[PDB]
């Protein structure tokens, strides 16, 4: 029967993920327990899924790594922790991940990405990037 | 050919430039003058005092059926004396046809409300009353709509500035939304774009 | 050579747009029929 | 050219009632109700798993504001003040003074995150491609202030997206 | 400390059970309210990270102002905030709600929503995707985490 | 309002927003349709039809529904008239007037539908009209994906 | 969709229609989001001769509107315009 | 040090040139001494000991960008340093009507102001505003007032 | 990108505040956002073309995604043309 | 010119006189529903204040005009469409005072 075959479905789902332990990771970090073919790893260490069988907006998906920046993400993560040059191939704007086809490579690009950092003390301040307009005169330093 | 080009459907000007005529015609009291748009829209220029006439007549069957009030509103020029221009838009739906009234008013003259002829004016003149100056007598509730219930200005009156004179924050200490002269953080910044080339030469006005 | 978003040579298949609700269930005699027939054999 | 909705006359004849009938008291239509949503219960649920699963974009995507640079590494913008010119919000501030090298480069270019209403104007105005709505939408900030952003800032973003930035104008800059 | 751990404990406890339990009121008044509802939609769906829409200002936790905040509208959005119990957080989404957007020079507009009630985190957009609507309330959601109310007190 | 998150990535694919995009300008529309979306409106509309049909089977013949809407808000065709009501306003009331076929704007005179009509005036017949309307847009919809023409997308 | 058969037969009954056939939810049956590069075509007015901006100027043919009547110095009833034909029940679907 | 022109109507976007640090600000005295300097565009460095939640009501008073909220630590005087570095007014309202377990009446009255008002005259801050009861004085029986007293002397 | 005698970092424009400006505050307990990656100095870095025609034209790489075309002319031995967009530099040989 | 309501001064003033009497008699029941801390002398004394603002006016149709925004703003008082901001906003509590001496002005900004 296909009940059967089901509950031997979700058995793989348990094996694939490592077994119980991994298991349990995946469901209470993602709440997805589903196994896919990843298709690679940052070097952030996210790594990328894809599952063709499932329905269009769930085929692919990313694991967030556990540290990224100097930041424990193993419960805390972000959307902005995905990179770049996966983030197309995350968002379907895409269909070959960066592994295939790499994105160009510039010296000015960023070499390490960061996350969101607002409420961090790396958040952006915002300052007037022009210098002082008018130039008030200088008193004579000598008394007369 | 001439695809840019937007095409013209001549049996309708002379359809409106006739029927024109024919309004003309039947109430020459009010009527001041009558044209037809080369886009092929027809607008009678109406004194203040035929709004109520003009407007019961293209309603009643006169061979004219506009029997909805498409839109109504002004336009304020401040250069003419009666800076306020109402703006009448009639839809005839047994004639598949619209035409357009014109009629002029000062900021200190009334003109009679057509909630009678249509009932669909009442807001229409509100909404006239509270951004623009003009006050429609015999108004059923003249009031205020779009505007804060304290606001003294008159807005697109082409004298209100667009940021307007006053603003509101909260105020901590009196526990309540208080207004306060306009103070902007960055002044809206006046683009004079107009170029010094005349682009039409059809339309140049005489030199005078 | 030209290459537009264009519709496929000969169009697209026919798109439905009309209601489909379907005639579904027993004639009105029949469903008092069972339930007369259920509520008998229930007093028996 | 028009088609009547209503405008139907119920049968009178005793099968007709009979149905009607049942209908009304037998709760027919409620139970037709009932099954559609039954049905629902069982069909597969559409929610993607955000954030591990992200919800499908296309390369003209209009997001956060990146300034971009050429490949030699030069800043791409060369102070024409188009942008400010188009903006429909005037959330553009462009300052400009010729630079020690001697080109055209902007002084201030701030963006205010604030009034910008993300049109997708001055991307498609300014002549050298230098400001490029890029594909971040997650950029909410907890301050107000850190919203208006600095031509620093804007570089920035331009530096951390310009690999996926360049890949989405190559995506669609033929059919621009 | 003992105590200090005792109270650190205590205060995950609250701040988790305020972060996943986060009712935001039926508060929208200009477009954003659109993209507001399609978070709800299935697709983005809220009720997954404990999000549920509740009119009653008073059994609501978090406000979303969600479209122009016209003065008109000003003094009824700060009743409704004052009327909403603490801990209230709120999410300002829309240039519009933000700063005043496209209609920032308008005589009829507040330029921004914190001009008239506090605003914890800011969601760009015009309109803001529901996407990033959902990532706002997650972050928020992690400020509510790194909240530290007992561990102040312990400190008192 | 799943439909509603499709119809919104279509939308983003022309013009890059889900929803206020800038596409139709004077002069005619901003960028081309990009390659592979008119096939996807096609997938789209070809399953819209069981959706609504399906709103149908929820809503139409209800009792509750219907007591709650098939006499209430009845407008008299003069009064609506008179009123300044327009589109199904008008249409419910059973005044026959859709501004696409007798005073057609752009191409609505090269496509066939049927404008629907009601017959009491109400919030049903209101309903019953929206939906007919929407059956009526999927039928436009369809006949103009069969005959887009090839070309130049603004004014040359 | 990845339905038992058991479960499908359950919604289909439940639906009176068969939802395998219309899935809400979107399969392979979506376009590829890589798409060959496009080559938009030109318009009419990119041509290098007898193209000139007087023949196609729109703007410039424009012209002030044309004064009927104006007040400053038998015939056939008018109408605006032809009355409007009645329209003709729809033949595919005269009623709903 | 840091001397600012005013400019501007006096309004809420105005530069009244008065950057102060308004300690105790959180207080039922700062919440309107904060909205006043505000109101008039005085950029204020906000020092604060409790959750931001509760620093949030002060900040619709000023406009974007006068009101700063950094946190800083009673005892340790380089929070106060930083606090007002470039303030050229500091305003001192740390009171605290009982008595707390940490803090006493001493550390609040005296070590809290003196500190403050030392740092303070280091950075170099032109003008400072200390507050104590009237009837606060060297011999009032009341442990606290005595510790005012104390304390405005030692400011 | 150098720094100022605050220990602020100066900006490719040349911002910092000065010791007495009160501004510096914002950034107490926050970062200066400074793009590390000056223009200025990536531009001079690149080489110098030597193109044997009197007038070039740059459009800044990759056709319609660089900059418009504009022509050069080089007949100036002492001064490298420069292009108005790009900042590159051509000069002819010898 | 066409009289809008009144085609003498007189006319105009007498409209006046029931619009002051109006308001006069309204003040206390708007002290007490909009829960406002004024006292019902010191509303009275901005009506007053409010009225002499338009008396310099010397024409029966802005008199008019003035009498029928007066009417619409009772109107507003009298049901609860205005709030307590908008009815406490004649009363420029949080304005600071504005000096009006030469001297005074020339401190404190450019303005004329
Ligand atoms: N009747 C009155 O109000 C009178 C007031 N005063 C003085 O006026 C000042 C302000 O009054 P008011 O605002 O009403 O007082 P509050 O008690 O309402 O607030 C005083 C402020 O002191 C701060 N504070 C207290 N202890 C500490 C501490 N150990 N470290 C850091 N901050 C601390 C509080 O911050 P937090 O809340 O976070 O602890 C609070 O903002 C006080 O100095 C008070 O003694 C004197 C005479 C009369
Ligand atoms: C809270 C209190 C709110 C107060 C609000 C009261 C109002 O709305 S004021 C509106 C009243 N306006 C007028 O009456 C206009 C009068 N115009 C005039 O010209 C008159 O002064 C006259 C005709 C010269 C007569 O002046 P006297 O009353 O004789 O001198
Ligand atoms: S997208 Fe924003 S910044 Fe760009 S032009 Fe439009 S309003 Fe201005
Ligand atoms: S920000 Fe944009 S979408 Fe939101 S309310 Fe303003 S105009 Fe509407």
């Amino acid at each position: 029967m296909e009940l059967v075959q089901v509950l031997r479905r979700g058995l793989q789902q348990v094996s694939g993920h490592g077994g119980l332990r991994g298991y349990l990771r995946v469901l209470f970090r993602a709440n997805d327990v589903r196994v896919g073919t990843l298709v690679g790893e940052d070097k952030y260490g996210n790594k990328y899924y894809e599952d063709n069988k499932q329905f269009f907006g769930r085929h692919r998906w990313v694991i967030y790594t556990t540290e990224m920046n100097g930041r424990d993400t193993f419960w805390d993560v972000d959307g902005s922790m995905v990179p770049p040059e996966w983030h197309r191939w995350l968002h379907c704007m895409t269909d070959d991940p960066p592994t295939t086809k790499p994105p160009t490579a510039r010296k000015y690009i960023w070499t390490n990405h960061k996350f969101n950092v607002s409420g961090t003390p790396q958040q952006y301040v915002p300052y007037s990037t022009t210098r002082k307009k008018i130039q008030e005169w200088v008193p004579p330093s000598t008394p007369y | 050919t001439r695809p840019t080009i937007r095409p013209r459907n001549d049996v309708v000007h002379k359809q409106l430039s006739a029927f024109g005529q024919y309004v003309a015609e039947i109430l020459p009291k009010y009527v001041q003058q009558v044209q037809v748009s080369c886009f092929n829209e027809l607008e009678i220029f109406i004194h203040p005092d035929g709004v109520i006439p003009v407007l019961t007549f293209l309603r009643d069957h006169t061979n004219a059926q506009f029997k909805s009030l498409a839109d109504l509103t002004a336009v304020d020029v401040p250069t003419r004396q009666n800076r306020f221009e109402i703006v009448y838009n009639l839809l005839s739906l047994r004639f598949n046809s619209r035409i357009r009234v014109k009629t002029y008013t000062d900021e200190l003259t009334p003109i009679e409300s057509s909630v009678t002829v249509y009932k669909a004016a009442n807001w229409y003149e509100r909404e006239i009353w509270d951004m623009f100056g003009v006050f429609f007598a015999n108004h059923p509730d003249l009031r205020r709509i779009l505007t804060d219930y304290g606001f003294e200005g008159h807005p697109f009156r082409k004298d209100f500035p667009l940021s307007g004179y006053v603003e509101l924050r909260y105020d901590d200490e009196v526990k309540r939304v208080v207004a306060e002269p306009v103070e902007l953080a960055q002044e809206f910044r006046k683009f004079d774009l107009n170029s010094p080339w005349e682009a039409f030469p059809a339309y140049r006005q005489p030199p005078e | 050579k030209v290459k537009q978003d264009m519709p496929p040579p000969g169009g697209y298949g026919p798109i439905d747009y009309k209601r489909n609700l379907p005639r579904r269930g027993l004639s009105g005699y029949s469903m008092f029929a069972v339930g007369i027939g259920t509520l008998l054999f229930g007093y028996w | 050219t028009y088609k009547f909705v209503n405008m139907r006359e119920p049968s009178m004849d005793m099968k007709s009632v009979t149905d009607r009938a049942a209908q009304t008291l037998l709760w027919t239509e409620l139970v037709r109700g009932l099954g559609m949503t039954l049905s629902y219960l069982f069909r597969e649920p559409a929610t993607i798993n955000y954030p591990f699963e992200k919800g499908p974009l296309s390369p003209r995507f209009r997001g956060e504001h990146a300034l971009r640079r050429y490949p030699s590494g030069e800043e791409r913008c060369i102070a024409c003040k188009l942008c400010e010119a188009v903006c429909p919000a005037q959330a553009i501030t462009i300052e400009a003074e010729p630079r020690a090298d001697g080109s055209r480069r902007t002084t201030r270019y701030d963006i205010d995150m604030t009034k910008c209403i993300y049109c997708g104007f001055c991307q498609e105005a300014c002549p050298v491609d230098a400001i490029v709505e890029g594909p971040n939408f997650e950029f909410s900030t907890e301050t107000h202030e850190e919203l208006l952003y600095n031509k620093e800032k804007l570089l920035n973003n331009g530096d951390k997206w310009e690999a996926e930035i360049a890949a989405n104008i190559q995506a669609d800059y033929l059919y621009r | 400390s003992r105590g200090e751990y005792v109270v650190a404990k205590l205060d995950d406890l609250v701040n988790w059970a305020r972060r996943s339990s986060l009712w935001p009121m039926t508060f929208g008044l200009a477009c954003c309210a659109v993209e507001m509802m399609h978070m709800a939609a299935p697709r983005y769906d809220m009720d997954r990270f404990g999000v549920v829409f509740r009119a009653s200002p008073r059994q609501s936790d978090v406000m979303i102002v969600a479209g122009t905040l016209t003065n008109k509208m000003a003094p009824a959005l700060r009743k409704v905030y004052d009327q909403m119990p603490e801990p209230r957080y709120v999410v300002s989404m829309g240039s519009c709600a933000n700063g005043g957007g496209y209609y920032h020079y308008s005589y009829s507009v507040v330029r921004g929503c914190d001009r008239i009630v506090p605003v914890d985190i800011y969601v760009p957009g015009c309109p803001p995707t529901a996407e990033a609507l959902l990532y706002g309330i997650l972050q928020l959601q992690r400020k509510i985490k790194r909240e530290k109310r007992l561990r102040i007190w312990y400190r008192r | 309002f799943e439909e509603r998150e499709k119809m919104f990535e279509f939308y983003e694919r022309v013009s890059g927003a889900r929803m206020h995009a800038a596409y139709i300008r004077p002069g005619g529309v901003h960028q081309d349709l990009p390659l592979g979306l008119l096939d996807d409106i096609y997938e789209f509309s070809k399953n819209f039809s069981f959706r609504i049909d399906e709103l149908e089977e929820m809503l139409t013949n209800n009792r509750i529904w219907r007591n709650r809407t098939v006499d209430i808000g009845v407008v008299t065709a003069e009064d609506a008239l008179n009123y300044g009501f327009s589109g199904v306003m008008l249409r419910g009331s059973g005044i026959q007037w859709d501004l696409r076929k007798t005073q057609p704007y752009d191409v609505y005179d090269q496509v066939e539908f049927d404008v629907p009509i009601g017959s009491r005036g109400d919030c049903y017949d209101r309903y019953l009209c929206r939906v007919e309307e929407m059956r009526q847009s999927l039928r436009i919809i369809s006949q103009c994906l069969n005959k887009m023409p090839p070309g130049e997308i603004k004014v040359d | 969709a990845s339905a038992t058969r058991v479960i499908q037969l359950l919604r289909n009954w439940a639906s009176g229609r068969d939802l395998q056939a219309k899935l809400q939810l979107r399969y392979q049956e979506i376009s590829k989001r890589t798409q060959p590069p496009p080559k938009l075509p030109v318009g009419p007015s990119h041509k290098l001769s007898n193209n000139y901006y007087c023949t196609r100027d729109g703007r410039r043919e424009a012209m002030p509107p044309s004064i009927v009547m104006s007040s400053q110095k038998e015939k056939k009833a008018v109408t605006p315009a032809p009355p409007i034909k009645r329209w003709e029940l729809s033949k595919d679907q005269p009623y709903l | 040090h840091h001397a600012l022109i005013p400019h501007g109507k006096g309004g809420r976007s105005s530069v009244s040139g008065i950057v102060a640090t308004v300690f105790g600000a959180t207080g039922f005295l700062g919440r309107y001494v904060v909205n006043h300097l505000g109101r008039m565009g005085s950029q204020v460095i906000v020092p604060y000991r409790c959750e931001p939640y509760d620093t949030m009501h002060l900040r619709p008073m000023g406009d974007l960008g006068q009101i700063i909220f950094m946190e800083w630590n009673g005892k340790d005087k380089d929070s106060i340093r930083k606090v007002v570095e470039h303030s050229n007014v500091v305003i001192n309202l740390v009171g605290r009507e009982w008595e707390t377990k940490n803090f006493d009446f001493e550390d609040v009255f005296v070590k809290i102001p003196h500190a403050i008002a030392q740092v303070s005259k280091e950075a170099g801050v032109e003008k400072l505003i200390h507050i104590s009861h009237l009837n606060a004085d060297i011999k009032s029986p009341s442990r606290y007032l005595r510790s005012k007293a104390v304390g405005e002397k030692e400011v | 990108v150098r720094t100022s005698p605050t220990g602020e970092k100066v900006t490719h424009t040349g911002q910092a505040y000065d010791d007495g400006d009160y501004r510096r505050v914002r950034f107490s307990d926050r970062q200066k956002e400074v793009n590390e990656n000056f223009a200025i100095d990536l531009i001079a870095e690149q080489p110098v073309s030597e193109v044997g025609s009197r007038v070039i034209s740059c459009d800044g790489g990759g056709g319609a995604l660089g900059h418009p075309r504009v022509y050069i002319n080089l007949d100036k031995e002492t001064k490298t043309g420069t292009c108005g967009y790009c900042g590159l530099q051509f000069r002819q040989p010898h | 010119v066409k009289p809008i309501f009144s085609r003498d001064m007189n006319e105009a003033k007498r409209r006046v006189r029931e619009l002051y009497r109006a308001w006069y008699r309204e003040v206390p029941n708007t002290v007490h529903l909009f829960q406002l801390d004024i006292s019902v002398k010191q509303g009275r004394d901005k009506v007053r204040e409010m009225f002499m603002k338009n008396a310099h006016v010397t024409d029966p149709r802005v008199v008019d005009l003035l009498v029928i925004k007066g009417k619409m703003e009772l109107e507003e008082t009298i049901n609860v469409w205005k709030q307590r901001t908008h009815i406490m906003r004649f009363f420029h509590e949080t304005e600071a005072p504005r000096p009006t001496d030469f001297l005074s002005k020339f401190y404190v900004g450019h303005d004329p």
